[PDB]
């Protein structure tokens, strides 16, 4: 789950 | 100016820089823009079906839904600039990443409407960066259930907008909100509220800097917090109304990612 927002964080 | 005082300054400088850094379109670049004290040319005036196809040249699905699909489409991007400036709040990226990743979710809705604020007027809003400006009426127009899904923020928005704040004090407000310990499902409150705490006497001592006319602003900007959500709840209930009603509609996966579970 929220698989967008971690890519985004971890980015 | 202290030395405690100047580590607040500091925090808020730090904040506000991050801020121009994340967020193209500024409220200062925004008013310009609506006052019309600006050497660009004034905004495409989006008023009806025909203006709407005559500034597209500035898919083909009933004008509602490329409507709502267009307020998606700048969530979407605005999700991306929060998450970059949320990661230059001090302390934010050294949380427990299921927690970063919470305060997010619940995070950016609440910040996509205190920023749309920023872009609105009483009969109006900016968009595509102010190269246009969508109409109240307009808006209000739209077949139901479209057709009052805009009016809770543009009545938040007038509100909002009398409190007269800047871009140096929303840039502190906003990382307050980003930082709420009472989000449903934290792991980890404490280093959330101790960051939180900050921010809030940061807050707190710029709007006394740069508002010293205008006495309990910090206290009017904290009942706003409250406004904000009930936005966000309310707006929840009209998506499950809209999901319903239209299949033809799809959720960008960014945003279902966000609402899935969420209130
Ligand atoms: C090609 O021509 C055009 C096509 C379409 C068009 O419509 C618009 C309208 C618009 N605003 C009215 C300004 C932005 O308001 C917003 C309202 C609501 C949200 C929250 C979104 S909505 C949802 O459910 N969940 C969300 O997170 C985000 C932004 N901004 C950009 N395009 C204009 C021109």
């Amino acid at each position: 789950r929220h698989k967008i927002l971690h890519r985004l964080l971890q980015e | 100016l202290n030395p405690e005082s100047a580590d607040l300054r500091a925090l808020a400088k730090h904040l506000y820089d991050s801020y121009i850094k994340s967020f193209p379109l500024t409220k200062a670049k925004a008013r310009a823009i609506l006052t019309g004290k600006t050497t660009d040319k004034s905004p495409f005036v989006i008023y009806d079906m025909n203006s709407l196809m005559m500034g597209e040249d500035k898919q083909s699905k009933e004008v509602a839904i490329r409507i709502f699909q267009g307020c998606q489409f700048r969530s979407v991007e605005a999700v991306q600039e929060i998450t970059e400036y949320a990661k230059s709040i001090p302390g934010f990226v050294n949380l427990d990443l299921n927690d970063q990743v919470t305060l997010l979710k619940y995070g950016v809705h609440e910040i996509i409407y205190t920023m749309l604020a920023s872009l609105m007027n009483k009969d109006g809003v900016l968009i595509s960066e102010g190269q246009g400006f969508m109409t109240r009426e307009f808006l209000k127009s739209l077949r139901k259930p479209f057709g009052d899904f805009m009016e809770p923020k543009f009545e938040f928005a007038v509100k909002f907008n009398a409190l007269e704040l800047d871009d140096s004090d929303l840039a502190i407000f906003i990382a307050v909100i980003i930082l709420s310990g009472d989000r449903p499902g934290l792991l980890n409150v404490k280093p959330i509220e101790d960051i939180q705490d900050n921010l809030l006497q940061a807050l707190e001592l710029q709007l006394k800097l740069n508002h010293p006319e205008s006495s309990q602003l910090f206290a009017k900007l904290l009942q706003k917090m409250t406004d904000l959500r009930q936005i966000v709840t309310e707006h929840v209930q009209l998506l499950q109304v809209i999901k319903k009603t239209e299949t033809d509609m799809s959720l960008h996966p960014l945003l279902q990612e966000i609402y899935k579970d969420l209130y």
